[PDB]
């Protein structure tokens, strides 16, 4: 659990020319429908840790 | 046919625009430049950066 101590500087990724006004976000998570592992029985979605 | 181009100064980046200028880059000689906006005058020589 939690984060490392330690410093790390993050680099440029992209840009976007998109003008659009943020003032809220949501996470997007994925859901399995099955099983974290081939050969469980277990019925409906799961997450892995 | 008819074609109207229309164009849009709205407050949003500044998106379409004509094709930039560009020219050969010489070196070891005195010469104003321009480089993707970045302008002034000097000696333009390959960087050992």
């Amino acid at each position: 659990r939690d984060l490392p101590q330690g410093f790390s500087a993050l680099e440029p990724l992209v840009d976007l020319p998109i003008g659009i006004n943020i003032t809220r976000f949501q996470t997007l998570l994925a859901l399995h429908r099955s099983y974290l592992t081939p050969g469980d029985s277990s019925s409906g979605w799961t997450a892995g840790a | 046919r008819v074609v109207v181009l229309s164009f849009e100064l709205l407050h949003a980046p500044a998106t379409v625009c004509g094709p930039k200028k560009s020219t050969n880059l010489v070196k070891n000689k005195c010469v104003n430049f321009n480089f993707n906006g970045l302008t002034g005058t000097g000696v333009l020589t390959e960087s050992n950066k």
